[PDB]
């Protein structure tokens, strides 16, 4: 079955760094756009970043625009987020989340409260 | 913390996976290397039915293999005489956003519903000359995706809340509710035995339900994306499913696992609708690129194409005598297809 | 559902009279309507037909120049205008609805009729083999009807109908297209035939089964009735 | 009597024009149908279709009877025949003209009043605007039945006679107003208004500028020579009626029916690609 | 000549 | 925290799904093959009928 | 010829049904259908309420309002009780005339609204549908930026470099900081729209307030432009 499992989260100091990792299984990883999503303790899900099939197109929210970088390895079915210069406001559960259908530009539901194709998440504290 | 319950769930999943793996002694593909392929299948448009204004969203055959009901999002529900193409009834719906359509096995009723969250039953046979609403069933929280009659008094529905329900019609009461899917339940079909049905949902999972016990018997999980369509194999021991991952898959209820998959590298769009032929030897699937492909259900070779539609193939169905296929489309036409000697 | 005819009465030869049938309790605009008449001691005789939407009209040759049929759907009312009345026209006139689509049952409801008194070829002929049969309760009985032409059309339907008239009532439909039992009738009745000869049978007679049974063909206009078979009980 | 040395030119001219009309309209009508057996039968195609039918009626009932006549020296048939022929010769003019006017008004309505939804129904192959154009083409041709008869011009021919005060002047000028002048004004006015509307909203401006010039220019160049000579012959009792170019220009009316299909088949991309794919 | 006599015959 | 109830319900449903008996796939595959051939002669799409008995002809 | 008496009567019925379908086809085409979208914080409820007043069930999955301008009829829909996931039910609307997208311009949440618009604009079935974009609650935005307590560049740091475009029309006599803020937010939606419109569909931005009566005229004028381009396309003039 489709499953996603994040790792590498934990405590870090402000100004410190972390690498999140996501391992994907049960689907042809190369065909899907993928995203990072997070939830700060007081609020709903917010989208953080995405990366296209090829790793060509990339985007970020302004709150992270210079501080984080997303990358993928289609040979290894794994997705990364290098986080640098972390801040207290970056404390959240971080989730790895696939787009629903392959070969497409859009993805509607990735931030919904009960989306199916999203990992268990990993805690990050700052 | 639930981690122990998660670990127990993962341990149970590992146990089930190993048990299913131990049964996979040889594949359907190896066994069917003996049989002769079907050869080229060719079908011609024997009728075109036209009169809907907007895209056709669903259709269903009557059990006589001659009457046909069709629903379009202009808010008409039309009943066709398939042989003559005469229009028998045109029924104006209360809400334009119809998404599902069913014909009662007796032919006494049709059912309809959609984004209104309501399933409406129409009585076709009354002392007055006009069709009217017999009952409106309300209690689902999201849109109605499918409905099927068990008999003139019982109907099963599925919806965008992650749920199916069984209704009495004489009282508008949910007699049973089926819960366990985590996405929109998109399609449903009844076993010929009628004691069982299967549903497929936007969680890439299919579930087997018992209408009497009210519980999930089994869960099947091979697909990678939303399941749009499901259909029982005529023996009732297997079923097929079609997904946005552009594959069909065949599952057997007793091996508890995927027997086979139908896919081709040239096909990269979602499957909207699925049906078997009367023997079960042909599997028909409708695609977002608006062809239908005919598959040898045993060998998984593609064996034919239906190629008349101008826009998304939304629905198809095979007559109970196996004599014809009908296909509906967002182009707003129905076409009826048959072979030739 | 009811129909009630009005007009009628006593008229001098050569006079003119209008009959009116007013419908209530059904979607009158969607039904075709027929007039049928019964001379005071005789079988039924089809008179005229007006289609739904008035797009089609037919008459019997005995009236074709003399009568005209019309309807007003907004007032749910049906008219027959009669002119050049003859002694031959002295009859009870019944108003009858019909609706035609795959699986429909024509002739399913009949009015009560108005009596009218006037002062003083290629038609299929239907033959019923007996004018009367004596019967008893609990007995099983069969009535036969025969046609000068095969009523089996190439589409596979056999266009034979059976009606019962009880002595105080207008006719009631029993069976349509040879075999289909009408909605209201007991499952004691059954119908069979070859396409040229046909039988109605009663599995168990009861006191309400007494009356006159008429067969009718619906293959071609003019519609034609049998002479009718009485059951005596 | 007449010299064959000039009559041969009349017969040749009509033969060339006959094939030009018949071939060009048949070809475009066939390609249109070759698409029309598919989907996407757009309303523009209905007008292009009925225009080609009106132009074939010009070929079959205006030009061909004139050639079959003028190939012989006299109308070899009864008055009860000729009156029907003289009537049907005229229908082709009004139909071919008003089909263009109807098509242009529909384009204007579609673009300059986009929200105005027309209330009445349509077929796949007919519209009320087209039927009105045919209806008037039949009605206005009727006076031909009063004008023409077999008469003792001398032993006889099918011949026109006019009440002298009204004369040819009144009738011929009325034709020129009805067929040439008023349609040109109507076509020009609608095309100018379409340009203004689009410009107030560009390739759509550029294509509008191209087609408006082609249509109004080509329409005038086809009709102006014929009607000039016809009016002159009607107004001047001593025009050089026997002069070779005068005799030839008197015949040329159907020239416009040749150019119509290539114009609209050029601008309609759905038809242009259909001709390129034969 | 369609609505007027031709010059010749 | 109510979520433990969903985890309990999931674990219970997984127990029910583990308890079922399963046949080997070769038996399942043989049944499907045997059904298709037993009914092959009476499928009008797999084996088209003559036009004299195709209701949709012409 | 070959039909029975009853078969001829059945055909006559079928033709009367077609005669009815041809009638209400005229009503169907003479009516424009609109989908209304927007998050809970958006003022869309006030728009439908105001518009329902000025012109013309407990689990109802959809709501409808009818209004008329210049004798043209509009039906406007917004979803009721549906869940938050929408990738399936949104496909029903592939044939509306326009989508009306309403945004609360004061919750710079704006990134959530941007991601929503990006999904609608790029979807396989909704492309070729034009979007009418109401940047709402402009009065709250003005007060918020004039108070200076919270900075847009905390959320969109490129706002430090943005400068008011020469097209800007500060007709109210508004403070130029309000103008620069307004047009920045507008331009972030237009950045998305211009990246992939391919000339098949367009975005029509409007600055709006909940009290503004003009909103019915705005929708009418934009639908006129949308329908005019559609005709220019099918008449092959474009
Ligand atoms: C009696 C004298 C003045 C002649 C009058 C002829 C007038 C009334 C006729 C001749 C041809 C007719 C027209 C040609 C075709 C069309 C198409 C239709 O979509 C709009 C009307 C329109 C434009 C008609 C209007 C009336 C019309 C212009
Ligand atoms: C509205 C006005 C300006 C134009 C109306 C058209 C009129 C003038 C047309 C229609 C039919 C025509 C005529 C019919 C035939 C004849 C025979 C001829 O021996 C004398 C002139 C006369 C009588 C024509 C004169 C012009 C005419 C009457
Ligand atoms: C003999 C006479 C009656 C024939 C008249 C034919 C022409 C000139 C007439 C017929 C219908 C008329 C038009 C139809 C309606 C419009 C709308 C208006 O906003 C602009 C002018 C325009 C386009 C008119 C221009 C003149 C017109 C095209």
């Amino acid at each position: 079955q489709v499953q996603l499992q994040e790792s590498g989260g934990g405590l870090v100091q402000p100004g410190g760094s972390l690498r999140l990792s996501c391992a994907a299984s049960g689907f042809t990883f190369s065909n899907y756009k993928m995203n990072w999503v997070r939830q700060a303790p007081g609020k709903g899900l917010e989208w953080v970043s995405d990366i296209s099939q090829s790793g060509a197109s990339i985007s970020y929210t302004g709150s992270v625009k210079g501080r984080f970088t997303i990358s993928r390895d289609n040979a290894k079915n794994t997705l990364y987020l290098q986080m640098n210069s972390l801040k207290p406001e970056d404390t959240a559960v971080y989730y790895c989340a696939r787009c629903p259908a392959p070969f497409t530009r859009d993805c509607f539901d990735v931030t919904s409260t009960t989306y199916a194709y999203r990992g268990q998440g990993t805690q990050v504290t700052v | 913390e639930l981690d122990q319950l998660r670990q127990e769930a993962e341990q149970l999943k590992n146990q089930i996976r190993d048990a299913r793996k131990a049964c996979a002694d040889a594949t359907l593909s190896q066994i069917t290397n003996n049989i002769d392929p079907v050869g080229r299948i060719q079908m011609r448009t024997r009728r075109t039915l036209r009169g809907h204004l907007a895209k056709i969203y669903a259709m269903h055959w009557g059990t006589d293999s001659r009457l046909l009901v069709s629903a379009s999002q202009d808010g008409k529900l039309i009943i066709w005489d398939s042989y003559t193409t005469n229009k028998v009834h045109a029924i104006p719906l209360r809400s334009s956003w119809v998404m599902t359509c069913a014909y009662a096995p007796s032919g006494n009723y049709v059912a309809c519903g959609g984004l209104d969250n309501i399933c409406s039953i129409y009585n076709l046979k009354t002392r007055e000359g006009n069709v009217r609403v017999s009952r409106e069933l309300a209690g689902h929280t999201g849109y109605l995706s499918c409905c099927r009659f068990l008999d003139d008094n019982q109907i099963v529905t599925s919806s965008g809340d992650t749920t199916c329900a069984l209704w009495d019609i004489e009282t508008g009461q949910q007699t049973t509710t089926f819960t366990g899917h985590t996405g929109d339940v998109m399609s449903l079909s009844l076993a010929p035995d009628t004691r069982l049905f299967v549903s497929g949902a936007c969680d890439a999972s299919a579930k087997l339900w018992d209408v009497r016990e009210g519980m999930c018997r089994q869960t099947f999980t091979g697909h990678e994306s939303d399941i749009n369509a499901i259909c029982f194999f005529p023996n009732g021991n297997a079923f097929a499913t079609g997904s946005d991952d552009a594959t069909c898959r065949l599952f057997d209820l007793r091996a508890d696992q995927e027997l086979m998959t139908y896919s081709h590298d040239n096909i990269i769009c979602g499957i909207t609708s699925v049906s078997f032929s009367k023997s079960g030897r042909l599997l028909l699937a409708g695609y977002d690129d608006f062809n239908c492909n005919v598959w040898d259900a045993l060998k998984a070779d593609r064996a034919g194409v239906l190629a008349g539609h101008d826009n998304r193939v939304s629905c198809l169905g095979v007559t109970d005598d196996g004599m014809a296929v009908a296909t509906g489309s967002w182009d707003s036409f129905l076409k009826i297809w048959n072979g030739s000697s | 559902v009811q129909l009630v005819e009005s007009g009628g009465g006593l008229v001098q030869p050569g006079g003119s009279r209008k009959l009116s049938c007013s419908a209530s309790g059904f979607a009158f605009s969607s039904f075709g309507m027929h007039w049928v008449r019964q001379a005071p001691e005789k079988g039924l005789e089809w008179v005229a037909y007006i289609s739904s939407g008035s797009g089609t009209i037919y008459y019997a040759d005995t009236v074709k120049g003399r009568f005209t049929i019309s309807r007003d759907d907004p007032k749910n009312t049906l008219f027959l205008q009669m002119t050049s009345l003859r002694s031959e026209d002295t009859a009870m006139y019944y108003c009858v609805r019909s609706i035609y689509y795959y699986g429909s049952s024509p002739f399913d409801f009949w009015g009560q009729g108005t009596t009218l008194t006037v002062s003083a070829s290629a038609d299929i002929v239907m033959t019923q083999a007996t004018s009367s049969v004596p019967v008893t309760p609990g007995e099983s009985v069969s009535i036969s009807c025969r046609s000068s032409k095969s009523l089996l059309h190439s589409n596979g339907n056999t266009y034979l109908y059976w009606f019962l008239q009880r002595p105080g009532q207008s006719p009631q439909l029993l069976i349509y297209r040879m075999s289909n039992l009408a909605s209201g009738v007991p499952d004691r009745f059954s119908g069979s035939g070859s396409g040229t000869a046909f039988t109605l049978t009663i599995s168990r007679l009861e006191a309400e089964d007494v009356g006159v049974y008429y067969c009718m063909q619906h293959l071609e206009y003019p519609l034609t009735f049998g002479a009718g078979t009485k059951l005596e009980l | 009597t007449r010299d064959p040395l000039l009559a041969r030119a009349e017969l040749a001219l009509l033969s060339i024009v006959f094939v030009a009309v018949a071939l060009s309209n048949g070809l475009v009508l066939a390609a249109l149908a070759r698409r029309g057996r598919r989907g996407h039968w757009a309303p523009i195609h209905v007008f292009i279709g009925h225009l080609c039918l009106a132009d074939l009626a010009v070929a079959l009932f205006q030009v061909l009877p004139q050639l079959a006549w003028k190939a012989t020296d006299r109308f070899r048939g009864p008055d009860a025949l000729c009156r029907a022929v003289k009537y049907l010769q005229m229908v082709g003019m009004y139909a071919s003209s008003y089909m263009i006017l109807a098509m242009t008004l529909d384009r204007h309505r579609a673009i300059c009043r986009p929200m105005l939804a027309y209330r009445h129904g349509s077929g796949a192959h007919w519209n009320r605007p087209v039927l009105v154009a045919w209806a008037f083409s039949l009605l206005l041709s009727l006076p031909q039945l009063f004008i023409f008869a077999q008469r003792n011009v001398e032993v006889t021919d099918c011949w026109a006679c006019f009440a002298e005060p009204w004369g040819r002047r009144t009738y011929v000028t009325w034709i020129a107003l009805m067929v040439f002048v008023a349609p040109t004004l109507g076509i020009a006015a609608c095309q100018v208004l379409i340009f203004r509307e689009i410009h107030a909203s560009s390739a759509a401006v550029a294509k509008t500028v191209r087609m408006t010039l082609v249509i109004v220019v080509v329409y005038v160049l086809c009709w102006a020579p014929f009607f000039l000579v016809q009016l002159w012959a009607a107004w001047d009792p001593e025009a050089p009626l026997e002069g070779a170019p005068f005799v030839l220009l008197m015949l040329l009316a159907s020239l416009n029916s040749c150019t119509n299909p290539w114009i609209y088949a050029s601008f309609s991309s759905s038809v242009s690609s259909e001709l390129r794919s034969l | 000549c369609y609505f007027q006599n031709c010059p010749r015959g | 925290t109510a979520s433990i109830a969903q985890a309990r319900k999931l674990v219970e449903q997984l127990k029910m799904e583990a308890n079922i008996d399963r046949i080997k796939v070769s038996k399942a595959a043989a049944d499907l093959m045997a059904y298709c051939e037993a009914h092959a002669k009476e499928d009008p799409l797999l084996t088209p009928v003559p036009a004299s008995e195709n209701p949709f002809r012409e | 010829c070959t039909l029975s008496a009853e078969d001829k009567a059945a055909v006559e019925r079928s033709k009367m049904i077609e005669k009815q379908l041809q009638k209400d086809k005229q009503v169907y085409r003479a009516t424009h259908r609109l989908l209304l979208l927007g998050a809970d914080n958006s003022g869309k409820s006030t728009i439908v309420k105001q518009m329902r007043i000025y012109h013309v069930v407990k689990t109802s999955g959809i709501f409808e309002t009818k209004f008329q301008v210049d004798k043209v009829n509009f039906h406007m829909f917004d979803v009721g009780a549906q869940r938050d996931e929408r990738r399936k039910w949104i496909q029903c609307f592939n044939d509306v005339t326009a989508i009306i997208f309403v945004v609360d311009s004061s919750d710079y949440r704006l990134q959530e609204a941007l991601n929503d618009f990006k999904s609608i604009w790029n979807n396989r079935w909704l492309r070729t549908i034009s979007v009418i974009l109401f940047l709402n609650k402009q009065d709250l935005l003005a007060e918020k930026v004039l108070a200076g307590k919270s900075k847009i560049e905390d959320y969109f740091p490129e706002f430090a470099r943005y400068t008011t475009p020469e097209d800007a029309t500060p007709e109210p006599g508004e403070d130029p900081r309000v103008t620069r803020a307004k047009y920045f937010i507008r331009d972030e939606f237009l950045r998305i729209s211009t990246a992939s419109g391919d000339g098949r569909h367009y975005c029509y931005p409007h600055f709006t307030c909940s009290v503004d009566t003009e909103n019915a005229r705005r929708i009418f004028n934009d639908c006129r432009d949308i329908i005019q381009r559609m005709h220019l396309r099918q008449y092959e003039l474009l």
